[PDB]
RNA sequence: CCUAAGAGUAC
């Protein structure tokens, strides 16, 4: 008993579902947590050894920080801020190394498949850059003319989207409720007819259209939210939803804990 | 300069869809809209991320390297 | 600033979760005040936003040449053929509460320039510093720690 | 006109302005760097010895 | 453009026809084996003419050929235009949008703006940030500003591909919402 | 607590005006020919049509017990008993004018949060109304 | 993409702004104000190239 | 230059606590609770769950400035009901609902074959 | 800093960003925008200067200006539009949003006002919530055009004991106008209470507008088909009248107005006809605009825009003038080389019959450029001359 | 198109402009 | 850079946009300050 | 360091 969920579409990177019997505040809080509060792995520090390319060092550092990394077992990693090491260790970071040389007469593309994990993952499931395309090459990090070299090391720490958007695993989150505007939460702008000028949402097929003669239902509340979560690739989209719920529950539990302890 | 890794607005990774986009434009003679739809860029934020990119890095690569090994 | 004389400075920056969002999860990169539109009569700004939305959806390039026969009605017809409201309005939800905004928001891509005037190159303060040799008054200019 | 009627002065700051609906009518927001640069001289008094010592 | 009597059609017409346009297109395509056809070829065959203000005093110019050369259910969305009710033209404008300068050719739909706004944009696009040259990495300029990711405009003019604006853009396509959101 | 005024009116006109949720109605008393009413009503929350008979009661309070606002409003708990239970549409407002229409006719003006009401009739039964707050209760 | 049309003086790129002037060898006739005794003046800025 | 560190949005600073409760003198049996390093995500949820309670006369929250991540929540309950008890009940209800939702979503996802 | 109100004493609030931050209502005396304006800050260095700065130059003490014995600060921009939208008779607020809005008022006494509607659903009107910000004991009564004690149009303003009895709150009430709410409050309760009123009104209205939303778009400049047809008919009729006047003048049948020549009278008549044509077309467009039109809403609130802006954007830009005259014959007897000699038609001398929505023809674009150039030159000359005169 | 002496359209003039800028350039006056 | 290379200056109503400026100088490209109209662009 | 010149920001 409680909030009820029915999922329409399931994919590797998208889940489209219905969230019924739930308050609007709860659904919006879940959406916000999925956007912002889910921990993820991403490259945080870059030590540049050699860069004879045409791009600036911090340009490449930023591009590397935007590379999505596997974060299935990110809960087994610790934040660098609350680890006993000096700068970075194996309990709180993953070390990668990008070493590329332009030994070909044509331009050599430095992808994210060339990122090599150096630190011992200790059997975790973190660190690997996410590969999505069929060619197998990851994100196009840089390009090299013949004789140009790029040697650098990356330290990846866990983080959340609040500190920096590079840690956000959730991409775009579709969120809609009351497709027929039965709650009258919007006043439709129009020129001649509001119904003709506003295209019907795809979710209108899942609710009974209003009878156009019935009185306004002032007691009705908002529920049955149609939500589509997309995944960047760091964690599966179902894990995105589950970890969002978990993080929100953790926040409320921490509020209870602070209240009791004070 | 070079293709951005992620769409600015939503954050979808688009840095791996540049060479595929160029291959679709050239080899298959597809127009830009169909090629964008093929790669999975449905929101116009991602579509403007990939459609309007200018690959200046090629120009930068034309000049001889300053430090050649 | 846009390409129509709509200069302005960044007031505040919100994260993605706090920005208003459409039913498709698209959030704006920029939010500008409606009150900048009516007095300045920059209709080209709105027309170019609509044309850019259509061009991004359709994959073509918007022909915004001055004296062509490109009208708002045709752009709106194309936008409606793409499944959006013809005048560019979109139903948006408040970021904080998730409730629908009672007013639909004009929403779409627009070309913006970053101008050379950054605040970090203009902020300046001086408690006490170098004095002019002749008049024994503070020197001139923020580059000289002036007054 | 350039040195007596008007002159350059110390203890002055200048920067870009922004709007804030959450500030009172008689309030002005000051950047922390500017507040750290500009200073006020407070005479040491029995009524404010403690806070002045803490600021020192 | 030069307009002659053109007795074959019985009415005034431009000296330039589809054949010259085809030859110019062929030359441009070859540049990107036939006889070259350049602007000097149009100049030397009496197709186009150079007119200054003094000579411009004593000529009659047609704004566009398709609407003003031929002798006489309209779209209400289109702007109102007149035919001038006169057929004695001596020249034709190559394109009205060529009255603008380099800075004003970047403005999208400048005819839908109040003119001071166009002046402001003309003065303000010179302060826009982008890629000023491709070899900025080998120049020791006193100050240089470069965008990370310049983007060619979604709304573009025909005159801005002669200014290389699509090759060296100075801005980005941002998703803009016009809203009184927070009061900030 | 007691009903300061009560009557039955018939609506002769409903004016949507420039509004979508509020309509101004004119009503004539079906018992006294000298009593008439003008009233703004939230038609979205209480539909009203022309030629509709409405029982209208103005009261100084809603509690059944006599009077022993200045007290903060509280949401109605389950099981609470009040006069509003016997009516369909209840508003709360303040009286802001007592006008002498004629020798016998007087008009009283009420403002329920901006929804205006004007009740006109002979003073022999409108004398109970005074310059204070009041509740307007309407049933169909 | 560099277009040229500028000089390099001491390593600095200098451009000559096109200077506007009135044309020479053209007769121009101007009215004069009421206080002046001369009513109209015809002048030519004669110059040989 | 003057931009604050981003981790200040969620990390408690030195010498400050997550919650602080101050009685309200405007109305009887009312408290104001300042939540630190929180935002609308928690504030709206807590306020709605408090309004779901029957003995809560007043419940509201406000973020006084977007610059700082903190919010103030005012709660006023009926006589004999501790506002802290109302907050505890609201948090407990939120946790129970979220747990049920997580269970339901897991069960629904387990029914897919095209994932 | 042309006047004393452009130099005022504020209270420091240390903030973590590189810009000076100030209230929106205080920008009017400073004549300040946020499009790159810089401002200056001076720190007193003694107790005497500090005290006289706080007791003489403080912002609340400057609310009523001696310049025109009326307030110099008011409600502006988003807050004005929001306060107009909030006080409409249609605006009703449910319990949760009412509680949030009440809490946002710092000096709220802690009592929830009885809802305007109790059954079948407790609803608070916008006027009821806004009256919380207004201090107790304030009475204001303004009668607009055609308003009675009953307000069928909800215009005018009646506030009794700090409660808005009726009237839509807009620029005439909360703006910097004599006899408005700001003036009454500062003359009755003092400058400090007026500043607190500024803060409370801004906070509550900004919260409501944040959770209600307000926008503007291209569709706000579009009038429907019949209205555009009527506008075109009006423009054509005016052009026909201009043509008839031109025929009369060219037949010498026109008589010169006393005090001016034939040509001056003809130009005066033509300009008047074109101006009233533009005004009539703009009025048609404005009447056609619905109450949901966003530009119309901004104009009604008084926050930004005017009737002429609607007219020029939707109906007709109008007649472009240089030096108080129609576009002169820069070439020999013609304005441009695209017109014949001695053409005095409205299009030949700078009548822009197209709106900004429709777009300007090349000749109209050039004429509008000439008008804008004249405006810019006038602005520069005016600011220089006014500076010298002021000194 | 097929007819060699057919009149040009408003779109064709951009070809002429292209030829102009292929021969002159943007800073032709300085160099000339 | 392009605008600077095609700039004309008039040593010093001359500030007005003349009719003869059609097609020779930009109708709307000029500094807002004291050089409004005096500095022109081709 | 002074002087001169030019470009520009907000009015
Ligand atoms: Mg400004
Ligand atoms: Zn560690
Ligand atoms: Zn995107």
């Amino acid at each position: 008993e409680g909030p009820q969920v029915k999922i329409r579409e399931a994919s590797k990177d998208n889940v489209d579902f219905i969230l019924s019997n739930v308050d609007l505040a709860m659904a919006n809080s879940l959406r916000r947590v999925m956007i912002a509060e889910i921990p993820t792995l991403a490259i945080d520090s870059v030590e540049v050894e050699t860069n004879t390319t045409v791009l600036a060092d911090e340009f490449i550092a930023h591009r590397l920080g935007l590379i999505p990394l596997q974060s299935m077992d990110i809960e087994q990693l610790e934040y660098s801020r609350d680890c006993f090491c000096e700068d970075h260790c194996d309990k709180c970071s993953v070390v990668l190394t990008l070493q590329a040389f332009g030994e070909s007469e044509s331009t050599t593309n430095v992808y994210s498949k060339d990122l090599v994990i150096v630190s011992n993952l200790m059997g975790r499931n973190i660190g690997h850059p996410i590969i999505q395309d069929k060619e197998g090459n990851g994100v196009l990090i840089c390009k090299l003319r013949k004789g140009q070299e790029l040697k650098l090391t990356c330290v990846a720490k866990k983080g959340i989207a609040k500190e920096h958007a590079k840690w956000g695993p959730a991409a775009a989150i579709e969120f809609e409720y009351d497709p027929w505007n039965k709650l009258k939460h919007t006043d439709y702008w129009y020129e001649q007819d509001s119904a003709k000028e506003w295209p019907q949402s795809k979710n209108c097929e899942y609710e009974d259209p209003p009878n156009e003669g019935d009185p306004f239902d002032y007691k009705a509340q908002a529920d049955t939210f149609y939500m589509n979560v997309e995944s960047v690739g760091s964690i599966p989209v179902d894990q995105v939803v589950v970890r969002g719920i978990d993080t929100l529950q953790k926040k409320v539990a921490s509020i209870l804990l602070a209240l009791t302890q004070m | 300069m070079i293709v951005p890794v992620r769409c600015f607005s939503c954050g979808k990774v688009v840095g791996d869809k540049w060479e595929s986009y160029l291959n679709l434009l050239q080899e298959d003679e597809l127009d830009e809209g169909t090629a964008l739809s093929r790669l999975g860029l449905k929101r116009y934020c991602c579509r403007r991320m990939i459609l309007t990119h200018v690959d200046l890095i090629e120009k930068f690569l034309r000049y001889n390297p300053l430090e050649k090994r | 600033a846009s390409r129509h004389g709509q200069k302005g400075t960044i007031g505040i920056t919100y994260r993605r979760e706090d920005m208003p969002f459409t039913a498709e999860g698209i959030v704006p990169d920029l939010i500008i005040n409606p009150h900048a539109i009516p007095s300045r009569m920059t209709v080209a700004h709105l027309i170019e936003c609509l044309l850019s939305k259509v061009a991004a959806l359709s994959g073509n390039e918007g022909d915004a040449s001055p004296f062509t026969d490109i009208t708002v009605e045709g752009i709106s017809k194309l936008l409606r053929e793409h499944g959006y409201q013809s005048r560019g309005f979109e139903v948006m939800y408040n970021g904080h509460t998730g409730k629908k905004l009672m007013a639909q928001i004009f929403f779409g891509p627009t070309y913006y320039q970053r101008l050379r005037h950054m605040v970090d190159d203009k902020i300046h303060a001086r408690a006490r510093g170098p004095m002019q040799v002749l008049t024994r008054q503070p020197v001139e200019g923020r580059s000289r720690d002036g007054g | 006109r350039g040195n007596l009627m008007g002159k350059r002065v110390d203890f002055s700051a200048r920067t870009v302005i922004s709007g804030d609906p959450n500030l009172e009518l008689d309030q002005v927001g000051v950047p922390k760097s500017i507040a750290k640069t500009l200073t006020y001289p407070e005479v040491v008094t029995p009524y404010n010895i403690d806070r002045l010592t803490q600021l020192v | 453009f030069i307009v002659e009597d053109d007795e074959s059609l019985g009415h005034k017409e431009l000296k330039v026809r589809k054949g010259h346009i085809a030859k110019l297109m062929a030359t441009e395509y070859q540049d990107i084996d036939v006889e070259e056809y350049t602007w000097s070829s149009l100049l030397n065959e009496g197709l186009v003419e150079y007119i200054d203000a003094e000579e411009e005093e004593s000529i009659l110019i047609a704004m566009q050929p398709e609407d003003l050369e031929p002798a006489e259910d309209v779209d209400p969305a289109k702007r109102i235009r007149v035919s001038h009710h006169a057929t004695t033209f001596t020249h034709c404008e190559i394109h009205p949008s060529m009255i603008l300068g380099v800075a004003a050719s970047i403005i999208p739909f400048p005819d839908h703006n109040q003119s001071p706004r166009n002046t402001y944009q003309s003065a303000m696009g010179k302060q826009a940030m982008g890629v000023f040259l491709t070899n900025y990495n080998v120049r020791m300029d006193t100050m240089a500003n470069i965008l990370y990711y310049p983007q060619k405009p979604l709304g573009t003019t025909r005159a801005m591909e002669y200014l290389k604006f699509r090759e060296l853009p100075a801005g980005q396509n941002a998703i803009v919402a016009i809203a009184c959101y927070s009061g900030y | 607590s007691n009903t300061l005024f009560d009557d039955i009116f018939q609506v002769s006109e409903v004016d949507p005006g420039r509004y979508n949720k509020v309509c101004r109605i004119e009503a004539a008393s079906t018992t006294q020919d000298q009593c008439k009413l003008t009233l703004d009503i939230n038609v979205e929350l209480f539909p009203v049509a022309a030629q509709d008979s409405l029982t209208v009661t103005i009261a100084s309070s809603l509690n059944l017990e006599d009077t022993p606002a200045t007290r903060s409003w509280r949401p109605p708990q389950a099981g609470d008993r009040s006069l509003a239970d016997d009516y369909d549409y209840v508003m709360y407002g303040t009286a802001y004018k007592f006008e002498e229409v004629s020798k016998d006719l007087i008009a009283v003006y009420y403002s329920f949060g901006g929804l205006l009401m004007r009740l006109e009739g002979n003073y022999r039964n409108l004398n109970n109304l005074k310059q204070e707050n009041a509740y307007l209760l309407i049933r169909r | 993409f560099d277009m040229g049309g500028y000089f390099i003086i001491n390593g600095s790129e200098k451009v000559l702004i096109a200077q506007e002037r009135s044309a020479g060898n053209i007769v121009q006739v101007f009215k004069k104000a009421a206080p002046s005794p001369i009513s109209h003046v015809a002048e030519i800025r004669s110059a040989l190239e | 230059m003057n931009a604050p560190d981003r981790f200040e949005l969620f990390l408690l600073g030195e010498g400050e606590s997550k919650l602080k409760i101050d009685p309200d003198t405007k109305a009887p049996n009312a408290v104001v609770i300042t939540f630190e390093k929180e935002d609308h995500t928690l504030g709206n949820l807590i306020r709605a769950e408090l309004l779901n309670d029957r003995k809560v006369l007043f419940a509201a929250y406000k973020v006084e400035h977007p610059f700082f991540a903190r919010f103030k929540l005012r709660i006023q309950t009926t006589e004999g009901y501790d506002p802290k008890d109302a907050l505890k009940n609201a948090c407990n209800s939120i946790i129970n609902k979220l747990g049920a939702l997580k269970t339901n979503f897991e069960t629904e996802w387990n029914l897919q074959t095209l994932a | 800093s042309l006047h004393k109100m452009s130099m005022m004493a504020h209270r420091v609030k240390v903030i973590p960003y590189s810009t000076f931050r100030l209230n929106l209502s205080v920008t009017s005396p400073y004549n300040a925008d946020f499009d790159g304006d810089e401002m200056n800050l001076h720190v007193p260095q003694s107790e005497e200067t500090r005290a006289e700065l706080s007791q003489l130059c403080a912002v609340p003490l400057q609310i009523v200006s001696p310049q025109s014995n009326k307030p110099c600060m008011g409600i502006v921009q988003d807050t004005l539009c929001g306060i107009r939208k909030l006080t409409l008779r249609d605006t009703f607020i449910e319990l949760d949003q009412v509680l949030n809005m009440l809490y946002w008022v710092p000096d709220w006494d802690g009592v929830i006002p009885t809802p305007a509607i109790i059954k079948p659903k407790p609803l608070w009107s916008g006027k009821q919530i806004l009256s919380v910000a207004i201090p107790n004991g304030i009475h204001l009564q303004r009668f607009d055009e055609g308003t009675t004690l009953l307000s069928p149009k909800d215009n005018g303003m009646l506030i009794i004991d700090g409660q808005i009895i009726f009237g839509v709150v807009e620029k005439k009430t909360v703006g910097s106008s004599n006899g408005g709410l700001i003036h009454v409050v500062t003359r009755e309760k003092g400058p400090q209470v007026c500043a607190k009123l500024f803060g409370n009104i801004q906070k509550v209205v900004n919260f409501w507008l944040l959770h209600n939303g307000f926008s503007t778009g291209i569709g706000d400049t579009i009038a429907d088909g019949p209205t555009m047809r009527e506008i075109t008919e009006t423009i054509a009729e005016a052009k026909k009248k201009v043509l008839d006047v031109t025929k009369e003048a060219q037949a010498n049948l026109l008589t010169a107005k006393h005090g001016m020549t034939l040509r001056e009278s003809f130009e005066d008549n033509v300009v008047r006809f074109l101006n009233e044509a533009r005004d009539k077309a703009g009025r048609l467009a404005e009447v056609n605009l619905k109450d949901l039109n966003n530009v119309k809403q901004m104009v009604m609130a008084g926050s930004k825009g005017s009737f002429i802006n609607i007219a020029q954007m939707s109906a007709c830009v109008g007649q472009q003038s240089v030096e108080g005259k129609r576009i002169a014959f820069g070439f020999v007897d013609r304005t441009l080389p695209h017109f014949s000699k001695d053409d005095y038609s409205p299009e030949s001398k700078g009548f822009v019959e197209n709106s900004y929505l429709r777009g300007l023809t090349p000749q109209e674009f050039f004429f509008h450029a000439m008008g804008g150039r004249e405006g810019l030159i006038d602005t520069a000359v005016k600011t220089a001359e006014t500076g010298y005169i002021q000194r | 198109f097929e007819d060699e002496s057919a009149p040009i359209t408003a779109e064709d003039s951009w070809a002429v402009i292209s030829a102009f800028f292929r021969e002159k350039g943007l800073v032709s006056q300085q160099l000339d | 850079t392009l605008s600077h290379l095609r700039r004309t200056n008039t040593p010093i109503k001359p500030r007005q946009l003349h009719n003869t400026h059609w097609g020779l100088v930009c109708p709307a490209e000029t500094p807002e300050g004291q050089a409004c109209g005096l500095v022109k662009n081709l």
